[PDB]
């Protein structure tokens, strides 16, 4: 049930809501008021999923699909079988997510640590809310949202993308990807650096963080340090997701033509627009 | 076909890999224990990994994990229920006792050393050639506690030499004794340094270091521990 | 508000760290560079020294030759015009030889030969630089995780412009050097193989990419959350666990039921990242060589 050093940390307090009521653990897990909230929202949203699956007439996860209301229902409420179920589920999902974040906050307090984790998580939540709430509302209907289905959500992504030609041309999407690739680069390096210092050549002593620093200064002539690469990581990852949200929120709202055509602006700047040759002349 | 082969292969690789990764993350805090310190009956689907040994620099010895784990200090906590899974209430002063968010670990009563074998962290007066290069210089500023009362004055910066990082502010209290304050728990303002975690009357409680040019892993832990604990335990003395 | 720890509040400066010496040839190290008070607010401010050396130079030289052999092609496309060059910069492309030449190196300059030269330069740049990550680590007596992790990345790049074009029978199957052109090639590559969303490796690869974001966000935030106990000093925390590690392990344990160690999470880190291009590499290598259309393959599995 406890790690050899856990007990001295399992002290009362830190709860946001409800005092000592739910201030306790279940095995390794911390409950807290929001422990309950998320359990409640999760049980519910799952039963509502099992329920859509019968209306669909399939017990196969590769087939189960919970679709949003159709483009005719606008931003009104749809019947259960015709999109209502997906709305309740979204409410439930969002409820689960937020609750899961606030529990993280409650654990943070009990342990006397920083709130950087619930904070970073909120970016993920904002991305999801962008795709099923912010965008559709701004667009004008709940069916612009993606379905809750393993493969169908992929269908939605492919179809939404192609609605604007090659989505690669979305400028914000370019920068968002750049961050995803860079973050993965930095994660591989960071992990590799620490391990190589902690696990040297055979028989040699554990390297020092001064070695790790040197190694990198030698390689590319600069070392960000141990508080630095951790600040870096948090940032790249949060940024990736921030730009992801932006590329979507603008797509279909303030730009609805082909993304590739938006680049005409650069090219149709008066100083070099009518000048011959090249590719665009 | 080949593709089918490859993907089935991969899902197998991945499983042993998630297995490898899981056991390697058990080199500490296991075996699991009941709240009374006796080994728990259920330790999970996963065995303990075979020990590994760390050869630590500056002839400071070896570390073999997993290995015999021991708190190596009395824990001033008492059960609050008759069944497992409930909080344990401090039996004294949590801050002074070092339990809850104010907890510390019985690390080494030796300072962390740089790649060369010199003390990693040094007070700036003894760190030849170091100076504040950017931002507001803290040294000389009054230190204010959450109760909005002055507790002392900043009389130096404890700097990390290999990283050239400000780790702690050395503070001078009303009686002339100093304490170390972690650099992550203080807000450097233009006309003062503000400490949200501790009220003025608790600064004296900040554990002291046995030598004025060193800090040990043990003292860092007791100090960082104590100050963080203030967030929950100083609460009744923190204002808006 | 409380200090969040993203940016340093105070910068102190001291004599420049010429770093560790171990088995390294100091004759080959540069001088230390300036200090950036900019780089200083987020990470260390110290630039250099750097280690140049036979392999550093070869790499660097080939690296510029790659970069320039493309540059000269673009300018010529531009009609040697600086106004055009800047208006049409993403539209330029240096393309592989026609399917006509297969895997022959006799294709002409304006029609593909130039692409081979560039690639040649790139091939040498990247491998030498790889050797560089292995040696630099050896000279300090460190593990070689950084070199093996990098190999993962090289795997995908190798498959993309060398191994797949060669197994298909022609250099035209390779990727062009251009901004908008390599994107097109990518979109097109999926259209031709029956939509890559149906390739189980592509899907795996995305999971690890998304995950990398997931994990680095998770790790970065945790360490900053416990830096108030010197959590960022992970190696000594490994050698002698602090209340920084215990709080880290218990946060994740109380939240999701299990946890890592200070060394462990870094193992979880290097694999989640390395699996991105490993899986990736495989997904692409099988595309067109063994499987012509993932939709069709998805319907049977074989
Ligand atoms: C096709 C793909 C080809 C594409 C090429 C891309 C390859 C990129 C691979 C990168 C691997 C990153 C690994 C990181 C790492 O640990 O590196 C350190 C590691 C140790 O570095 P060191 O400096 O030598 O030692 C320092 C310390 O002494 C020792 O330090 P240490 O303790 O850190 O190292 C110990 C380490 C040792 O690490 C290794 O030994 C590496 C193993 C490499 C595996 C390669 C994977 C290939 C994927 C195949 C997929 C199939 C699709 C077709 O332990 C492990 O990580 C164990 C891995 C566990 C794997 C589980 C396998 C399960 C098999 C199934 C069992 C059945 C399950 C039951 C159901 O490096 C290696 O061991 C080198 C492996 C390189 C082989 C490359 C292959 C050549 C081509
Ligand atoms: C954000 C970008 C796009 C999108 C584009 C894609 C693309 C492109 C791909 C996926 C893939 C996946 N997507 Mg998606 N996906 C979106 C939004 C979502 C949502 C959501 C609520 O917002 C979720 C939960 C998922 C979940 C998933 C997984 C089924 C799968 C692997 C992801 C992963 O490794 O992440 C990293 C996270 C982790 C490793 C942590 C653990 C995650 C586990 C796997 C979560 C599984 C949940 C799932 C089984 C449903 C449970 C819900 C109920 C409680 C039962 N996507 C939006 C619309 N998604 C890949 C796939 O192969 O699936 C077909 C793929 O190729
Ligand atoms: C044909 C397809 C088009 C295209 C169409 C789109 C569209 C359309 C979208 C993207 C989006 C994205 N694209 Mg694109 N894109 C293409 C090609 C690419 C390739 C490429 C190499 O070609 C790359 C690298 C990317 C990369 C990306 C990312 C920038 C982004 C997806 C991640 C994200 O948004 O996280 C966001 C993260 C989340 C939503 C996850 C939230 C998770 C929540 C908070 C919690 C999950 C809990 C879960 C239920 C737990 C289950 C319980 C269990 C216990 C686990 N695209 C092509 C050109 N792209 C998506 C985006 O930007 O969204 C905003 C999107 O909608
Ligand atoms: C229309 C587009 C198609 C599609 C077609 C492809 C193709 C084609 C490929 C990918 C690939 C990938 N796709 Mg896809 N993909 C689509 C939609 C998506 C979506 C989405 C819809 O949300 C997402 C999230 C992704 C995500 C991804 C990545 C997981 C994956 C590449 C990983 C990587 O980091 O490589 C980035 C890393 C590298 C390329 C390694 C290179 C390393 C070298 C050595 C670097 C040298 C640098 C050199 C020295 C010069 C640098 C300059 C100096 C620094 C100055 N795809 C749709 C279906 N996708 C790749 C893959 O693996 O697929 C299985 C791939 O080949
Ligand atoms: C912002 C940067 C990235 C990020 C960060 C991040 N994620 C996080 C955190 C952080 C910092 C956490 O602290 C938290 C965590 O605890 O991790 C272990 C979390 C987490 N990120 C998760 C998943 C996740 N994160 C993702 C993305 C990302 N997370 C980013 C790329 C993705 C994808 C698709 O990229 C996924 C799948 C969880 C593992 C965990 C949060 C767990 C949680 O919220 O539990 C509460 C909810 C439930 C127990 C289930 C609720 C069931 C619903 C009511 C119904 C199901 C509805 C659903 C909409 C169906 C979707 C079906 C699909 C097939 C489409
Ligand atoms: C495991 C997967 C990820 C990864 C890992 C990775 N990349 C790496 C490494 C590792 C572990 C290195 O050690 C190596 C490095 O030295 O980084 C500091 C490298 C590296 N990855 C790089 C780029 C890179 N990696 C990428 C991707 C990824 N790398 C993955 C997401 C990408 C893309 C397209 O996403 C790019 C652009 C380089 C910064 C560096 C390899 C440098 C190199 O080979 O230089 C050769 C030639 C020159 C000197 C050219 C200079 C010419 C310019 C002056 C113009
Ligand atoms: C033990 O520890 C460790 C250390 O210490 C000892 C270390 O050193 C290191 C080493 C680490 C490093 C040196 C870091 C390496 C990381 C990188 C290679 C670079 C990271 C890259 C970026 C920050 C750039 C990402 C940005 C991109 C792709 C796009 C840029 C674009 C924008 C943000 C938008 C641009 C816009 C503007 C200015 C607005 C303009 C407005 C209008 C047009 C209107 C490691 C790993 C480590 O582990
Ligand atoms: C350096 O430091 C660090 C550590 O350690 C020193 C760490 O450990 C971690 C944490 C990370 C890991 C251990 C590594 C592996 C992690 C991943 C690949 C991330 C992906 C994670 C998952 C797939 C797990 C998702 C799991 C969840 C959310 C919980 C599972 C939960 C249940 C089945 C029950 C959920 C709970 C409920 C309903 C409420 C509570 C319960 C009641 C009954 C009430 C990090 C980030 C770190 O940075
Ligand atoms: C500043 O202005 C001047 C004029 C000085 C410049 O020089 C400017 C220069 C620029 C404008 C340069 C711009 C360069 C880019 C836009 C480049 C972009 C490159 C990419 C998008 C590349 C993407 C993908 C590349 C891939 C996957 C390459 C793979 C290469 C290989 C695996 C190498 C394979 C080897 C070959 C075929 C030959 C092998 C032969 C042997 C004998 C072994
Ligand atoms: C580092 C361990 C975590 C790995 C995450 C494994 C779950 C990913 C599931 C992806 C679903 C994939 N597939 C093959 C059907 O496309
Ligand atoms: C590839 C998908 C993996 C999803 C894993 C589901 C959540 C894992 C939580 C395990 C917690 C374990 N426990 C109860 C033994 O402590
Ligand atoms: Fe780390």
């Amino acid at each position: 049930a406890l790690l050899s050093f856990e007990r001295k940390y399992r002290v009362p307090g830190g709860t946001l809501v409800g005092g000592n009521l739910f201030d306790f653990w279940v095995g390794p897990f911390y409950v807290g008021f929001f422990g309950v909230a998320t359990f409640f929202f999760a049980a519910l949203g799952i039963i509502l999923i099992a329920w859509s699956a019968v209306l669909q007439g399939t017990w196969n996860p590769q087939l189960i699909s919970v679709y949003p209301p159709a483009l005719e229902y606008g931003l009104g409420g749809a019947p259960l079988a015709k999109g209502g179920l997906w709305q309740i589920i979204t409410i439930c999902a969002t409820g689960a997510f937020v609750s899961w974040a606030l529990r993280e906050v409650e654990i943070c307090r009990k342990l006397g640590i920083g709130y950087h984790i619930p904070f970073a998580f909120a970016f993920a939540i904002l991305a999801y809310l962008t795709l099923v709430l912010f965008r559709p509302v701004m667009m004008g209907a709940w069916g612009y949202a993606f379905p809750y289905g393993i493969w169908t959500h992929l269908d939605w992504v492919s179809n939404t993308g192609y609605t604007y030609g090659n989505f690669h041309y979305n400028p914000a999407h370019m920068i968002a990807i750049s961050f995803f690739f860079t973050n993965a680069l930095a994660l591989a390096l960071h992990g590799a650096l620490v391990l190589s210092a902690a696990n040297p050549e055979k028989g040699k002593e554990m390297r020092t963080p001064d070695h790790a620093a040197t190694f990198f200064r030698d390689l590319v002539g600069y070392s960000i340090g141990t508080l630095g690469i951790h600040r870096l990581g948090l940032l790249l990852s949060l940024s990736a997701v921030f730009f992801s949200a932006l590329c979507m929120i603008i797509t279909g709202t303030i730009w609805f033509d082909q993304w590739v055509d938006w680049w005409q602006w650069w090219v149709k700047l008066p100083w070099w627009a009518n000048i011959p040759g090249g590719i665009n002349g | 076909d080949l593709a089918s082969l490859a993907i089935y292969s991969f899902w197998i690789f991945l499983a042993g890999l998630i297995y490898y990764l899981q056991t390697e993350n058990m080199r500490e805090g296991y075996p699991l224990e009941n709240e009374d310190g006796t080994p728990a009956a259920n330790q999970g689907p996963f065995p303990l990994p075979k020990p590994k040994t760390f050869i630590l620099p500056h002839g400071r010895g070896t570390l073999t994990v997993p290995g015999p784990e021991s708190e190596d200090r009395p824990i001033a906590l008492a059960r609050t229920a008759v069944s497992e899974g409930f909080p344990h209430a401090p039996t004294g002063d949590p801050m002074k006792d070092g339990v809850g968010p104010a907890s510390w670990v019985a690390r080494r009563d030796l300072p962390e050393l740089d790649g060369h074998g010199h003390n990693k962290i040094k007070p700036m007066k003894a760190a030849a050639g170091f100076h504040v290069s950017a931002g507001k210089n803290p040294i000389g500023l009054p230190v204010r506690g959450c109760d909005l009362e002055i507790a002392g004055k900043v009389v130096d910066i404890w700097v990390d030499i290999p990283e050239q990082m400000a780790r702690f502010l050395e503070v001078e209290l009303k009686d002339g004794s100093t304490r170390l304050l972690p650099m992550q728990m203080v807000k450097v303002q233009s006309n003062r340094v503000h400490v949200n975690a501790l009220s003025s009357d608790l600064f004296a409680g900040i554990p002291t270091i046995k030598s004025p040019t060193e800090v040990t892993l043990l003292e860092e832990d007791k100090i960082c521990g104590y100050v963080a604990g203030g967030l929950m335990y100083a609460a009744p003395k923190r204002k808006s | 508000a409380e200090y969040q720890n993203i940016f340093s509040q105070v910068q102190v400066r001291g004599p420049a760290d010429l770093g560790m010496t171990e088995d390294v040839n100091l004759a080959n190290r540069s001088g230390v560079g300036p200090f950036s008070t900019l780089l200083g607010w987020f990470g260390n401010a110290q630039l250099g020294p750097i280690y140049l050396g036979s392999l550093g130079v070869l790499s660097l030289f080939s690296g510029l030759m790659w970069f320039f052999t493309i540059g000269i092609w673009f300018w010529y496309q531009a009609g040697w015009n600086p106004a055009v060059f800047l208006r049409d910069l993403f539209f330029f492309s240096l393309e592989p030889p026609a399917p006509e030449y297969g895997l022959s190196f006799a294709a002409p300059l304006k029609e593909g030969g130039l692409w081979l030269i560039a690639s040649f330069f790139m091939f040498v740049a990247v491998w030498s630089w790889w050797g560089r990550t292995y040696l630099r680590a050896q000279a300090l007596g460190m593990g070689k995780h950084t070199a093996w992790a990098f190999l993962s990345a090289i795997w995908l790049w190798m498959v993309l412009g060398f191994i797949r074009p060669i197994l298909m029978g022609s250099w035209s199957e390779a990727v062009p050097y251009g901004i908008f052109s390599h994107l097109d090639w990518t979109n097109n590559f999926s259209l031709v193989h029956g939509n890559l969303f149906y390739n189980p490796f592509h899907g795996l690869s995305i999971a690890f990419l998304y995950g990398s974001a997931l994990l680095f966000a998770m790790h970065g935030a945790t360490i900053l959350a416990v830096s108030r106990f010197g959590g960022e000093r992970e190696l000594e925390q490994i050698a002698d666990r602090g209340t920084a590690a215990e709080r880290a392990y218990l946060f994740w344990r109380w939240t999701m039921g299990f946890n890592a160690t200070m060394e462990g999470i870094h193992r979880w880190a290097i694999w989640m990242a390395v699996l991105v291009t490993l899986t990736g590499g495989i997904g692409i290598l099988l595309s067109g060589t063994v499987v012509d259309n993932w939709y069709v393959w998805g319907q049977n599995h074989g």
